[PDB]
Parts: structure tokens; C-alpha cells; sequence
RNA sequence: CUCUAAGCACAACCUGCGGGAACCCGUACCGCAAACCGACACAGGUGGGCGGGUGCAAGAGCACUCAGGCGCGCGGGAGAA
RNA sequence: GAAUGCCGGCAUGAGUAACGAUAAAGAGGGUGAGAAUCCCUCUCGCCGUAAGCCCAAGGGUUCCUACGCAAUGGUCGUCAGCGUAGGGUUAGGCGGGACCUAAGGUGAAGCCGAAAGGCGUAGCCGAAGGGCAGCCGGUUAAUAUUCCGGCCCUUCCCGCAG
RNA sequence: AGCCGGUAGCGGGCGUGGAUCCCUGGAUGUCCGAAUGGGGGAACCCGGCCGGCGGGAACGCCGGUCACCGCGCGCGCGGGGGGAACCUGGGGAACUGAAACAUCUCAGUACCCAGAGGAGAGGAAAGAGAAAUCGACUCCCUGAGUAGCGGCGAGCGAAAGGGGACCAGCCUAAACCGUCCGGCUUGUCCGGGCGGGGUCGUGGGGCCCUCGGACCGAAUCCCCAGCCUAGCCGAAGCUGUUGGGAAGCAGCGCCAGAGAGGGUGAAAGCCCCGUAGGCGAAAGGUGGGGGGAUAGGUGAGGGUACCCGAGUACCCCGUGGUUCGUGGAGCCAUGGGGGAAUCUGGGCGGACCACCGCCUAAGGCUAAGUACUCCGGGUGACCGAUAGCGCACCAGUAC
């Protein structure tokens, strides 16, 4: 997305804790699925949204990697 | 992280697919190396009902080219679950 | 490690050479991986268009066409005049384009 | 036959020369070589079995070194040796190079 | 299935009933062939099962037929050697 | 300029031989720019211990449907096992594995060999052999002992009873 | 200052609040593969154990762990496999040449195998060989097609010496002390560890007497320069003209530590990319150079004769290596047999003996100079699409 907002994003997710990270990533992978199946009846004009939740998806797992490695 | 929304990939759209809805059989694209323990699981995580039954089924991609370039499609894996009786996928009945 | 560019969007140039030689005109665009610019009013060619959405005529349109870089040179917004391009670095540290002329910046 | 475990003694590539002829120190014209070919010179190899801590080990030892294998015996009685395996016995006596 | 050893006989096994649980891969189509082996949509080669009826001494032979499947992916004429 | 030279291009033979079983065709209607060759109907002929049907190998989308005809098809082509796209293969009971062993292979123990390696009991692997619980019908353009319907059954876990 | 790879488009986004992109470190990294829980027809299948997930016990999924082999007191550590050529070691042809052919040649080559590493080997004299000499090893030139070897045929082919490259020397075994443990032939015992001692050829060391009481310094460790893995600054030209286009032609200038080269519409020092000359690393790699540490290193006589690497030297048998093919056949190596001594010992100087000299065997390590080119860059009286790599291109592909 805006970089204005990956950095937000990167802000926050890393105040979050492990379970916190956790239960956010299976939020954003539920939206995702949510997004492929849009996708497939032709309704995700904004396709750039699909690759923006998947970075999205690897930010916060990189935080919670990180998490339980410093 | 593995989740439900891992198995589950996308819903089958075909006209063999949406014949099934009334019986309460839905069919999804579902991971290829993913177990009808683990799709049973998935679906009743995704889509808050019961499964009962679950079949499954490996899809292989069709070979295609373009021009010189001869290539093949992935290859994929359906699934059909049924769901207990009365209960429905919203998320399906669309269609 | 990048394509040099001496010529940005959307300073004035004076294209130097050419059919359009003397021409003044603003860097519509810039091509780095052609080594090219665009420049506004500059290198009109006649492109042929079907019947279709956007063109319901059919007929023609008129498009810029693209010019190397080495044709186009910045017309310094200090003394006006086009010029080479220098490089000076700022009291903070950062470089600018310059000019070789008189010294007035071209950002 | 392989190897002597003592003293690494193994199977050398030898040529076999066969001559003919009156060697010139004895008056003849001298030997002339009818043929040349390659064999193999084995050590000689064999078992001596020795006992050594209550249990029994067999060397694999060239006849030249087989009294280097009843030095190793002595050289074990100052060796905490019992409650080990026969393998590791040889080890030990082996080590003691 | 039966016999017993360690062990254990709050266990354990057998019988009966009940609820629950039950994974992975194949599954299309061709398959005596134009889709397999023969460079070919090649008169060749390819293991197992079903293989109806009538008559002929019998039979999986032979002739004609059922079900089913084909007329073999160049034709039209002429009626010499 | 020659090496029956090498690679390629194009000639000649020649509008010639051939067009791959002598089981065989005829007509009407349709479609289409185009029809002996595609679709439909009637007549005719051929196989029928197959030239019909079902398995297994092997092959690997060739299946079904829509749109196509440059090339592929020994002619033609509107057709096709061809081109483009979409669809299509559903199992506790069928087959294989989470079972068994056969030749053989491998191989803790052990034996042998310059090296690489060769052997080798048990054990392990190894099947179209042993073992093990599903039959009939309906349904799709295309799958069905797999989905559905009816009637049956097996194993594992846990509980109750004896 | 643009960007979402080749790659345009549909449809949507990002970037001076610094994106795309380039370098470095990190994170993730399904499955197979040495492949290593077990099996297997590589990329599939099937388990044990601990923890988790679901209604979860059966079923499944997720995370962790579980091969074999070696070495040290069940715990660690290590090994495995790959790499274009190069290297060492273990094995090791033939065509061919000898105008036939067998000794000989091809050749210890091709190849197979084991292993090593950025190199590898070798290496600190039991050397050379005749100089009253030299002084580790490797590598180049020469010596030299010499000396020799050779069915004295075909052919094969040294070394010393000289000129150069590089330069560097070390640790140990034994004597004799100490300690620990073991043994039961009870001790002034034997053995095994570990520590101290000690390392040489004019011999040296041990042990006992007298005397004498800081320089040297790593090949190891630390720091640093330098270098590599992205980059950056970089002089000076306008006009007219012919022309699609100027860089051509013409006029008038200008830079040059830069007039290498490539581009731009044709032929440009001054338009562009560059060039001369300069500048540059938070991070990783290197660091043979500068600095610093550590390990380490070191006397004289005198007496004693304790020690100085064993199935070894040495001799004989059978062979290999060398220029040496049995030759007068030594030397180095060793498969078989026999089998010593510790300096008053032993090996060598081409049978052997004398004399005269050289050197210290049977333990180990050691930079540099040398080789190679998968990789990167620079340069060609190298190729220019039948050429040059087999491939300029979606090639180790189609087939
Ligand atoms: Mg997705
Ligand atoms: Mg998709
Ligand atoms: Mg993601
Ligand atoms: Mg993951
Ligand atoms: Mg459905
Ligand atoms: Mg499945
Ligand atoms: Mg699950
Ligand atoms: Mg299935
Ligand atoms: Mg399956
Ligand atoms: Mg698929
Ligand atoms: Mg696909
Ligand atoms: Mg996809
Ligand atoms: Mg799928
Ligand atoms: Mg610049
Ligand atoms: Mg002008
Ligand atoms: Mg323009
Ligand atoms: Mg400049
Ligand atoms: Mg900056
Ligand atoms: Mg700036
Ligand atoms: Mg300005
Ligand atoms: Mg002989
Ligand atoms: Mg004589
Ligand atoms: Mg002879
Ligand atoms: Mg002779
Ligand atoms: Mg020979
Ligand atoms: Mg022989
Ligand atoms: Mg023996
Ligand atoms: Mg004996
Ligand atoms: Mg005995
Ligand atoms: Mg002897
Ligand atoms: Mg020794
Ligand atoms: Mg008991
Ligand atoms: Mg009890
Ligand atoms: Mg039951
Ligand atoms: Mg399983
Ligand atoms: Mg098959
Ligand atoms: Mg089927
Ligand atoms: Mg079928
Ligand atoms: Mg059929
Ligand atoms: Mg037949
Ligand atoms: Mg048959
Ligand atoms: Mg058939
Ligand atoms: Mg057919
Ligand atoms: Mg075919
Ligand atoms: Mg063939
Ligand atoms: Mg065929
Ligand atoms: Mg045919
Ligand atoms: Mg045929
Ligand atoms: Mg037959
Ligand atoms: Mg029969
Ligand atoms: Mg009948
Ligand atoms: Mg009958
Ligand atoms: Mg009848
Ligand atoms: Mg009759
Ligand atoms: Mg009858
Ligand atoms: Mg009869
Ligand atoms: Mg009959
Ligand atoms: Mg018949
Ligand atoms: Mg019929
Ligand atoms: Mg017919
Ligand atoms: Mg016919
Ligand atoms: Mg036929
Ligand atoms: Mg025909
Ligand atoms: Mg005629
Ligand atoms: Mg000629
Ligand atoms: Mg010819
Ligand atoms: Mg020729
Ligand atoms: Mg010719
Ligand atoms: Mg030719
Ligand atoms: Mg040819
Ligand atoms: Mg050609
Ligand atoms: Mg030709
Ligand atoms: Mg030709
Ligand atoms: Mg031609
Ligand atoms: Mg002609
Ligand atoms: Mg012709
Ligand atoms: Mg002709
Ligand atoms: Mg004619
Ligand atoms: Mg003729
Ligand atoms: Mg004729
Ligand atoms: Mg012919
Ligand atoms: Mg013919
Ligand atoms: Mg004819
Ligand atoms: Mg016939
Ligand atoms: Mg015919
Ligand atoms: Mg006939
Ligand atoms: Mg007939
Ligand atoms: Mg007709
Ligand atoms: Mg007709
Ligand atoms: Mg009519
Ligand atoms: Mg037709
Ligand atoms: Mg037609
Ligand atoms: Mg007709
Ligand atoms: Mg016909
Ligand atoms: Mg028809
Ligand atoms: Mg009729
Ligand atoms: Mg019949
Ligand atoms: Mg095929
Ligand atoms: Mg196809
Ligand atoms: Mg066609
Ligand atoms: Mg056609
Ligand atoms: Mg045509
Ligand atoms: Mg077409
Ligand atoms: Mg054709
Ligand atoms: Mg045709
Ligand atoms: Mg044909
Ligand atoms: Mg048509
Ligand atoms: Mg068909
Ligand atoms: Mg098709
Ligand atoms: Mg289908
Ligand atoms: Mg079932
Ligand atoms: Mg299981
Ligand atoms: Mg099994
Ligand atoms: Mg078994
Ligand atoms: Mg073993
Ligand atoms: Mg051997
Ligand atoms: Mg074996
Ligand atoms: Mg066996
Ligand atoms: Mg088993
Ligand atoms: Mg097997
Ligand atoms: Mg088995
Ligand atoms: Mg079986
Ligand atoms: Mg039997
Ligand atoms: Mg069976
Ligand atoms: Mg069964
Ligand atoms: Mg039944
Ligand atoms: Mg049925
Ligand atoms: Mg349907
Ligand atoms: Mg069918
Ligand atoms: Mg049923
Ligand atoms: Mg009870
Ligand atoms: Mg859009
Ligand atoms: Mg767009
Ligand atoms: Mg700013
Ligand atoms: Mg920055
Ligand atoms: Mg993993
Ligand atoms: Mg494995
Ligand atoms: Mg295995
Ligand atoms: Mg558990
Ligand atoms: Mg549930
Ligand atoms: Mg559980
Ligand atoms: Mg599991
Ligand atoms: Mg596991
Ligand atoms: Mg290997
Ligand atoms: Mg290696
Ligand atoms: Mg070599
Ligand atoms: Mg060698
Ligand atoms: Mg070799
Ligand atoms: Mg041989
Ligand atoms: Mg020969
Ligand atoms: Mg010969
Ligand atoms: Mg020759
Ligand atoms: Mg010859
Ligand atoms: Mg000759
Ligand atoms: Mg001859
Ligand atoms: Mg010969
Ligand atoms: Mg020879
Ligand atoms: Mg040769
Ligand atoms: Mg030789
Ligand atoms: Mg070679
Ligand atoms: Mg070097
Ligand atoms: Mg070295
Ligand atoms: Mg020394
Ligand atoms: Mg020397
Ligand atoms: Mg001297
Ligand atoms: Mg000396
Ligand atoms: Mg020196
Ligand atoms: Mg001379
Ligand atoms: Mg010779
Ligand atoms: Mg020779
Ligand atoms: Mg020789
Ligand atoms: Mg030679
Ligand atoms: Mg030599
Ligand atoms: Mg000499
Ligand atoms: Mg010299
Ligand atoms: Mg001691
Ligand atoms: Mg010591
Ligand atoms: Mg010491
Ligand atoms: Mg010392
Ligand atoms: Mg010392
Ligand atoms: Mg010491
Ligand atoms: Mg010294
Ligand atoms: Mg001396
Ligand atoms: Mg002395
Ligand atoms: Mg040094
Ligand atoms: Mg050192
Ligand atoms: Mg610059
Ligand atoms: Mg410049
Ligand atoms: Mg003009
Ligand atoms: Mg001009
Ligand atoms: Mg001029
Ligand atoms: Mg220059
Ligand atoms: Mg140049
Ligand atoms: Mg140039
Ligand atoms: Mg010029
Ligand atoms: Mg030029
Ligand atoms: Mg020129
Ligand atoms: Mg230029
Ligand atoms: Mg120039
Ligand atoms: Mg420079
Ligand atoms: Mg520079
Ligand atoms: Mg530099
Ligand atoms: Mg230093
Ligand atoms: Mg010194
Ligand atoms: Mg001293
Ligand atoms: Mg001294
Ligand atoms: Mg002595
Ligand atoms: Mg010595
Ligand atoms: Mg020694
Ligand atoms: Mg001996
Ligand atoms: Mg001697
Ligand atoms: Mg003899
Ligand atoms: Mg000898
Ligand atoms: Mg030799
Ligand atoms: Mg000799
Ligand atoms: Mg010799
Ligand atoms: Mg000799
Ligand atoms: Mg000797
Ligand atoms: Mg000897
Ligand atoms: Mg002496
Ligand atoms: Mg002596
Ligand atoms: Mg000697
Ligand atoms: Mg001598
Ligand atoms: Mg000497
Ligand atoms: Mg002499
Ligand atoms: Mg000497
Ligand atoms: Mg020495
Ligand atoms: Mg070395
Ligand atoms: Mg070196
Ligand atoms: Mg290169
Ligand atoms: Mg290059
Ligand atoms: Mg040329
Ligand atoms: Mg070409
Ligand atoms: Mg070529
Ligand atoms: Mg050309
Ligand atoms: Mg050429
Ligand atoms: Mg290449
Ligand atoms: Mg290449
Ligand atoms: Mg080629
Ligand atoms: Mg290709
Ligand atoms: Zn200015």
C-alpha cells in the first residue's frame, strides 16, 4: 500500500504481542480468501488489494518471527 | 501460520458445482497435498457449519502452449463437502 | 546501476537537433529504458486508430513521438538559457543539477 | 590376502621376468627377456588368536610382525580392560602404536 | 484359533449391544487399436473375461443372423494389350 | 569444378507410380461462401468366438461442449483423435498403500577383496500369490460397486452389560 | 524521479513523507537430492517420542526430535556429498613406432579409483660428489640431446655445477625427574596416562662437580592500513547551409593531466555515455602489509658412558624407481627369509677392500616462489551467423 502506511503498519504490529499477531494474520488471511473468491466471480475491480494483504500477511509474520527471536 | 484459509482456496464455479448446493454439497479448490480430516476442519472453521462427508479429487492441469512455448497448467484438487442436514454456506448459495 | 538521465520530468528543454531543432518545449515523460523523452508539441506523428470505443471515428490522432536524451537540453530557469548540466552539493549534503552557464539551480 | 594390521604390510604389484640365456659372467652372449608381466606379492598374512582380559582376539598379522602382537598383550596389562567388548579390546591393543 | 512367559489380575481379553471415528493414491478417455509396440490415422505385433440364435454328428469349426459395430479418408468413367 | 566431398537451395524423372486390404454403395432432405466426403432419413452391403462388450498393460486429455479450418488428415471438409476456450475423473466396502510373504533384491552379525567393491544369517523390501468388509437401480453433455435411493457389511476408539 | 521483471494490453496501484532499482546482513524457504526416523520405482509413501490444534479417544494436521560411522569422558565433536581444469597417492591399457615382431616403444600416457585444496606435492641432509667444496624444498633458464641407457635397433634420456624466482625453520621419541591410575611376581616392581626434561653432526642430549645469572620472538591471537562485494565528481560550441536528419561544408570561437572508445537521423574533443585526474562503505568478505600480544627461544669447561626412533639397519631371495633393459650394478624403495648395535654406534662416495672424506635411517609439521581457469575484468595485424563455443536466438533444447 502507501508507504506512509506500511510504516504505520510496521509501528503497530510490532507494539502487538505474538498472540495478538497471530490472531490478526488469520484475520487478514480470512479477508484474503474473501478477496479470492471476489476475484473469481469478476467483482475485485481493485486487484491491487489481493497483493497488498499478502505483503500485508508477510509483514506481520516477519514481526511475529521476530518476536520469538530477538 | 497455516490456517483454514490455507486449505481452502477458492469456490469450484461450474454449472456441475452449483447443482450440488441443494443437497448441501459444496465444491471447492482446495490445497492439493490437503487431507479430508484437515478440509473437514477448514470448512467448519471458514464457514461455521458441520461437515459430514468429504470427497475429494486431484485435477490435473492441461497441458497448453503459446506459440513455441509448450507449458502446462498447475495442477489443482477439488473437493465436495457435505454439510449436516438443514445447515448452508451462505458464502455459496450466490449463485 | 541506472540509466543516466540529464533530463527530467517536466523541466523546459530546447531540443537541439533534428527536424525539430530550436524547439522549446516541457519533458512530458521520460523513458529510461528506451534512453528517450517525450517533449510536449515536439515529434508529432500521425497514428492510425480502428473504429472503436474512444475513437467512434475511426481516422487518425496525433502522438509525440519519443526523442533520444541526447537531443534535448535543460533551459536553466535562472538565466534561461540552455546549458549542460553540473552537479553541486547542497550546505546540507545533498546534489543538485546546475548550471554550467551561470550556476542557477534546475532542480 | 588383505592387509597386516600390525604393520600395514599389504599386496604389492610385482613383475615376473622370464630369461633366457648364458648370463655374460659366465661367458654366454648374455640373457635375453622372453617375457614380462605383472603379479602380485601378498604378505604372509596370518591368524594369531591371543587372550587377552577374558576374551579372545584375533589378529590379522604378516608372519614378520606376529611377536609385535604378544607385545601389545603385555603392554595391555596396564590397561583398564575388563567389562569391554572384543572389539574394543582390539582397539585398545591397537591404539598402543 | 489355541497354549502358556514375563507382567497383570482397579488390569486385560471374549461375547453382545450403543455412540463416535475411518487417512493417502488411482478412477476422464483409447485399449486386437487411427489414442498401445512398429518413423505414418502402417493389411504386422499385443495378456485376462463375456462372446446370443439356427442348421450342419459334436464344437469356440462352418454358413446366415441378434445385440452391437462397421462399408476400411480420393473419386467418376471406360470395358485394349 | 570434381574428393560416390560437407551444408543448403533448386531441378530431372512427371502431371508419371501411388493415394495402404475387392466388406459396396444409391438417393432424398439439411447446413454452408464452398459438399461424392459433415448432419438427418430411407434403401443396400460387411463383421457377429467379432470388425460386438468388459478388464489389465501401455498411452497421457486423445473425453464432453462451444467456436474454428492455415497446417495435420494420403482427395475433399462445413467434419475430426486438429486449432482456441470452458467443463469433466467424487470410494471405510473396487484396485494399491497404512497387512503377509515368493524368486530375487537388500542386509545389524560376520566373511572377503589394491581402491571402487564382492559376499552374507536374521531382519527389511519385493505380487497379477495369501489375506481383507457392496450388491441392485437411478441420475450427468461428460463420473459413478465412488453421487443419489433401497437393503447390507468391516475395522478402529470410547462407554455399558455379561 | 520514476515504478509494478522479459511485456504491450485489460483492470488496478506505488513514489522527493525518497519508490522502482544496485550492494550487504537478516527473515521465510513445500518436496527430492550426501539425504540421514523407516521404506521407496528421486521429488512419493509410512512411523516412534514430546508439545499444540479440532467435539477429538479413534482420524488428521502443525512445531520439535529420532540414520550410520569415527574420535575423546549416555554427553560432545567430527565425518558423508559436490566442484571446470590443476595436484598427490593406489591401479593401469592398446592402437602405434621398431617399415614384420616378442625385449623395447607408445607410457606410468589414456582411463578407473582414493584423497587434498585454493593450490597440491616437496621440504630442513643417514643429501650432493671430488670442489681440501656446497648447504632445506619447490619453480624457470642453462648445463644438454651432454653423461649414459638401448633386440647398442627404433629410440630413450639424467645429475652435479652456473644464472635466476622465493626464502624459514620447527615440534617430538628415548635417557633422567614428578604425579596419577592399574596389576599381584609386593616393589628400589612392571605397565599406562599426564607434566617437566630434550632435539643435535665440530655430534648432541641425560645424570653428578666448579663457575658465569636480558636480548631474541612466531607460521598463533588481537588491532589497523590496503583491497573486494554498490557507487560518485569530472573541462570546453554557437550560427549559417545542403539535407528526412549534420556530426558534412562554411564562418567565428573554445577545452585538453581529458584528441581511448561508444552513441546521437550521415562523418561530433566541446550534445550524450564516457575518457585524463580525482572521490567513496554503516554491513559482509579479505588482510601475505604496519602495530601490538602470546607461545617460544638461550652458558662454559670437568667427570660419567645413561639415551639418541627395531622385526629396523644389515645380508640373501623376488621386484620397482633412476639415464641404467642383469650389466662390473652401486644408490633409493620393499613382498619373503635370516636378523644387529646406540657413537669405540651406523648409512654413503657405482661390485669389492684399504685409505681418505661426506652424512646421521627406521616419528611428525612447515609459509613463499609453482600449476589450473568454473568465476570477474582488461586487451587483440582473433571470428563475424556454413565463421566464432555444440548454442549471438527460450540449446545441451527439438529430435
Ligand atoms: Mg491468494
Ligand atoms: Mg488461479
Ligand atoms: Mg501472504
Ligand atoms: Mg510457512
Ligand atoms: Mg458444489
Ligand atoms: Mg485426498
Ligand atoms: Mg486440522
Ligand atoms: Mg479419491
Ligand atoms: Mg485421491
Ligand atoms: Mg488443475
Ligand atoms: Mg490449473
Ligand atoms: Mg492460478
Ligand atoms: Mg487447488
Ligand atoms: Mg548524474
Ligand atoms: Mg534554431
Ligand atoms: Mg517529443
Ligand atoms: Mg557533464
Ligand atoms: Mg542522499
Ligand atoms: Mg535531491
Ligand atoms: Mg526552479
Ligand atoms: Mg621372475
Ligand atoms: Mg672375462
Ligand atoms: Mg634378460
Ligand atoms: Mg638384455
Ligand atoms: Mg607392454
Ligand atoms: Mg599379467
Ligand atoms: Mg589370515
Ligand atoms: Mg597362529
Ligand atoms: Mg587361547
Ligand atoms: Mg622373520
Ligand atoms: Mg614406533
Ligand atoms: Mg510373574
Ligand atoms: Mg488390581
Ligand atoms: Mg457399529
Ligand atoms: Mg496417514
Ligand atoms: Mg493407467
Ligand atoms: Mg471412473
Ligand atoms: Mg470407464
Ligand atoms: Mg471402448
Ligand atoms: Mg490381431
Ligand atoms: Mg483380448
Ligand atoms: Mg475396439
Ligand atoms: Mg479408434
Ligand atoms: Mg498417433
Ligand atoms: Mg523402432
Ligand atoms: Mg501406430
Ligand atoms: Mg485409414
Ligand atoms: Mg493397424
Ligand atoms: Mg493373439
Ligand atoms: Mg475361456
Ligand atoms: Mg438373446
Ligand atoms: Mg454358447
Ligand atoms: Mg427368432
Ligand atoms: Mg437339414
Ligand atoms: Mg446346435
Ligand atoms: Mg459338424
Ligand atoms: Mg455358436
Ligand atoms: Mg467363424
Ligand atoms: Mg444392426
Ligand atoms: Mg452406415
Ligand atoms: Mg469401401
Ligand atoms: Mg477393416
Ligand atoms: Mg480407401
Ligand atoms: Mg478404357
Ligand atoms: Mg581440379
Ligand atoms: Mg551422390
Ligand atoms: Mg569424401
Ligand atoms: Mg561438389
Ligand atoms: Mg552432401
Ligand atoms: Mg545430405
Ligand atoms: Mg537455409
Ligand atoms: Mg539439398
Ligand atoms: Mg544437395
Ligand atoms: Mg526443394
Ligand atoms: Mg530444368
Ligand atoms: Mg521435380
Ligand atoms: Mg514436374
Ligand atoms: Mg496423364
Ligand atoms: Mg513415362
Ligand atoms: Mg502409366
Ligand atoms: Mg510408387
Ligand atoms: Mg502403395
Ligand atoms: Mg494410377
Ligand atoms: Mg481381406
Ligand atoms: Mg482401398
Ligand atoms: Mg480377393
Ligand atoms: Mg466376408
Ligand atoms: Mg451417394
Ligand atoms: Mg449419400
Ligand atoms: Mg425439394
Ligand atoms: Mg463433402
Ligand atoms: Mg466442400
Ligand atoms: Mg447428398
Ligand atoms: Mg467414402
Ligand atoms: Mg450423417
Ligand atoms: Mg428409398
Ligand atoms: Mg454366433
Ligand atoms: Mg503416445
Ligand atoms: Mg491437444
Ligand atoms: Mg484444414
Ligand atoms: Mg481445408
Ligand atoms: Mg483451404
Ligand atoms: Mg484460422
Ligand atoms: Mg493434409
Ligand atoms: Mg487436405
Ligand atoms: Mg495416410
Ligand atoms: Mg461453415
Ligand atoms: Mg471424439
Ligand atoms: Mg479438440
Ligand atoms: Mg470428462
Ligand atoms: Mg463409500
Ligand atoms: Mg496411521
Ligand atoms: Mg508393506
Ligand atoms: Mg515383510
Ligand atoms: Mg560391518
Ligand atoms: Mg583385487
Ligand atoms: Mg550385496
Ligand atoms: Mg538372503
Ligand atoms: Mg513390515
Ligand atoms: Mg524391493
Ligand atoms: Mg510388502
Ligand atoms: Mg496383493
Ligand atoms: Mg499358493
Ligand atoms: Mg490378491
Ligand atoms: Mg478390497
Ligand atoms: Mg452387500
Ligand atoms: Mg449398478
Ligand atoms: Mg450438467
Ligand atoms: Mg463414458
Ligand atoms: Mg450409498
Ligand atoms: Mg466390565
Ligand atoms: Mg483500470
Ligand atoms: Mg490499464
Ligand atoms: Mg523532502
Ligand atoms: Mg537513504
Ligand atoms: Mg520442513
Ligand atoms: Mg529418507
Ligand atoms: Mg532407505
Ligand atoms: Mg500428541
Ligand atoms: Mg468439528
Ligand atoms: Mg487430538
Ligand atoms: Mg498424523
Ligand atoms: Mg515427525
Ligand atoms: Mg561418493
Ligand atoms: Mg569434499
Ligand atoms: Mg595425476
Ligand atoms: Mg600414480
Ligand atoms: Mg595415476
Ligand atoms: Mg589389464
Ligand atoms: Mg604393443
Ligand atoms: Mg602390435
Ligand atoms: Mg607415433
Ligand atoms: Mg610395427
Ligand atoms: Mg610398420
Ligand atoms: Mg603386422
Ligand atoms: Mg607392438
Ligand atoms: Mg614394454
Ligand atoms: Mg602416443
Ligand atoms: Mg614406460
Ligand atoms: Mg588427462
Ligand atoms: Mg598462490
Ligand atoms: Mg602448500
Ligand atoms: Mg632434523
Ligand atoms: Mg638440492
Ligand atoms: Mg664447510
Ligand atoms: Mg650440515
Ligand atoms: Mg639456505
Ligand atoms: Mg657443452
Ligand atoms: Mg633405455
Ligand atoms: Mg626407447
Ligand atoms: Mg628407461
Ligand atoms: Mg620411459
Ligand atoms: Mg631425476
Ligand atoms: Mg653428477
Ligand atoms: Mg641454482
Ligand atoms: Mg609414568
Ligand atoms: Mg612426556
Ligand atoms: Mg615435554
Ligand atoms: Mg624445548
Ligand atoms: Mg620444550
Ligand atoms: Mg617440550
Ligand atoms: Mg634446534
Ligand atoms: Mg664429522
Ligand atoms: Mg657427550
Ligand atoms: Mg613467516
Ligand atoms: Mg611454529
Ligand atoms: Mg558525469
Ligand atoms: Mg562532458
Ligand atoms: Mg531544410
Ligand atoms: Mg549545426
Ligand atoms: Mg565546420
Ligand atoms: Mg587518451
Ligand atoms: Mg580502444
Ligand atoms: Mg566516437
Ligand atoms: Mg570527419
Ligand atoms: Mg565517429
Ligand atoms: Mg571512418
Ligand atoms: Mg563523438
Ligand atoms: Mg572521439
Ligand atoms: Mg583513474
Ligand atoms: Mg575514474
Ligand atoms: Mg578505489
Ligand atoms: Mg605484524
Ligand atoms: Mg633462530
Ligand atoms: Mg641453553
Ligand atoms: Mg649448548
Ligand atoms: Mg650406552
Ligand atoms: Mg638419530
Ligand atoms: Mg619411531
Ligand atoms: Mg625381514
Ligand atoms: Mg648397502
Ligand atoms: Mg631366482
Ligand atoms: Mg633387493
Ligand atoms: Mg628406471
Ligand atoms: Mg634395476
Ligand atoms: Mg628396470
Ligand atoms: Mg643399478
Ligand atoms: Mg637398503
Ligand atoms: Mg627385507
Ligand atoms: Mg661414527
Ligand atoms: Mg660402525
Ligand atoms: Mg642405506
Ligand atoms: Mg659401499
Ligand atoms: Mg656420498
Ligand atoms: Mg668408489
Ligand atoms: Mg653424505
Ligand atoms: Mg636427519
Ligand atoms: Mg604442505
Ligand atoms: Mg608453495
Ligand atoms: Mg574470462
Ligand atoms: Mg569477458
Ligand atoms: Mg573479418
Ligand atoms: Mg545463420
Ligand atoms: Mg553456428
Ligand atoms: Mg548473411
Ligand atoms: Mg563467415
Ligand atoms: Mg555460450
Ligand atoms: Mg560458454
Ligand atoms: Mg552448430
Ligand atoms: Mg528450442
Ligand atoms: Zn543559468
Amino acid at each position: 500500500m502507501k508507504l506512509s502506511e506500511v510504516r504505520k503498519q510496521l509501528e503497530e504490529a510490532r507494539k502487538l504481542s505474538p498472540v495478538e499477531l497471530e490472531k490478526l494474520v488469520r484475520e487478514k488471511k480470512r479477508e484474503l480468501m474473501e478477496l479470492r473468491f471476489q476475484a473469481s466471480i469478476g467483482q475485485l475491480s481493485q486487484n491491487h488489494k489481493i497483493r497488498d494483504l499478502k505483503r500485508q500477511i508477510a509483514r506481520l509474520l516477519t514481526v511475529l518471527n521476530e518476536k520469538r527471536r530477538q | 501460520m497455516k490456517t483454514a484459509y490455507d486449505v481452502i482456496l477458492a469456490p469450484v464455479l461450474s454449472e456441475k458445482a452449483y447443482a450440488g448446493f441443494a443437497e448441501g454439497k459444496y465444491t471447492f479448490w482446495v490445497h492439493p497435498k490437503a487431507t479430508k480430516t484437515e478440509i473437514k476442519n477448514a470448512v467448519e472453521t471458514a464457514f461455521k457449519v458441520k461437515v459430514v462427508k468429504v470427497n475429494t479429487l486431484h485435477v490435473r492441469g492441461k497441458k497448453k502452449r503459446l506459440g513455441r512455448y509448450l507449458g502446462k497448467r498447475p495442477d489443482r484438487k477439488k473437493a465436495i463437502v457435505q454439510v449436516a442436514p438443514g445447515q448452508k454456506i451462505e458464502a455459496l448459495e450466490g449463485l | 546501476m541506472r540509466v543516466k538521465m540529464h533530463v527530467k520530468k517536466g523541466d523546459t528543454v530546447l531540443v537541439a537537433s533534428g527536424k525539430y531543432k530550436g524547439r522549446v518545449g516541457k519533458v512530458k515523460e521520460v523513458l529510461p529504458k528506451k534512453y528517450a523523452v517525450i517533449v510536449e508539441g515536439v515529434n508529432i506523428v500521425k497514428k492510425a486508430v480502428r473504429v472503436s470505443p474512444k475513437y467512434p471515428q475511426g481516422g487518425f490522432i496525433e502522438k509525440e513521438a519519443p526523442l533520444h536524451a541526447s537531443k534535448v537540453r535543460p533551459i536553466c530557469p535562472a538565466c534561461g538559457k540552455p546549458t549542460r548540466v553540473r552537479k553541486k552539493f547542497l550546505e546540507n549534503g545533498k546534489k543538485i543539477r546546475v548550471c554550467a552557464k551561470c550556476g542557477g539551480a534546475l532542480d | 590376502s588383505k592387509v597386516c594390521e600390525i604393520s600395514g604390510k599389504r599386496p604389492i604389484v610385482a613383475n615376473s621376468i622370464q630369461r633366457r640365456g648364458k648370463a655374460k659372467r659366465e661367458g654366454g652372449v648374455g640373457k635375453k627377456t622372453t617375457g614380462i608381466s605383472k603379479r602380485r606379492q601378498y604378505p604372509n598374512l596370518q591368524k594369531v588368536r591371543v587372550r587377552v582380559a577374558g576374551q579372545e582376539i584375533t589378529f590379522r598379522v604378516a608372519a614378520s610382525h606376529i611377536p609385535k602382537v604378544y607385545e601389545l598383550v603385555e603392554r595391555a596389562k596396564g590397561l583398564k580392560l575388563e567389562g569391554l567388548s572384543p572389539k574394543e579390546i582390539k582397539k585398545e591393543l591397537l591404539k598402543l602404536l
